[PDB]
């Protein structure tokens, strides 16, 4: 029962700080809460992003700064979302950059 | 944001 799964990344986020960005997005596409400040962390990609302003998204910050995850890439991942068509959804659209 | 830490 690891990270790997949206469910397990979801239940990381006890305690999350901040009402305006979603918790159920950042997990979706990832992230698990570090648990220090508002800190998360892709466990595909392992980059952690922080200190959160109100103008920033939960896909386009992760990949403004990991522009090669595998997850926001659409590669094959360990991934196990919980509505894969949800998933589909909030994904960047393919583009060879 | 932030990257605490960056791949
Ligand atoms: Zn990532």
């Amino acid at each position: 029962n690891d990270l790997n799964r949206e469910e397990t990344r979801l239940k990381t986020f006890t305690d999350w700080p901040l009402d305006w960005l979603d918790k159920r997005q950042l997990a979706q596409t990832g992230m698990y809460f570090t648990h220090a400040g508002d800190k998360v962390k892709c466990f595909f990609c392992g980059v952690e992003i922080g200190s959160w302003e109100q103008e920033d998204q939960p896909v386009p910050e992760h990949q403004r700064w990991s522009p090669n995850c595998p997850l926001l890439r659409r590669r094959t991942t360990n991934n196990v979302p919980i509505n894969a068509e949800a998933l589909d959804r909030i994904l960047p659209p393919i583009s060879y950059d | 944001a932030i990257a605490y830490f960056i791949p």
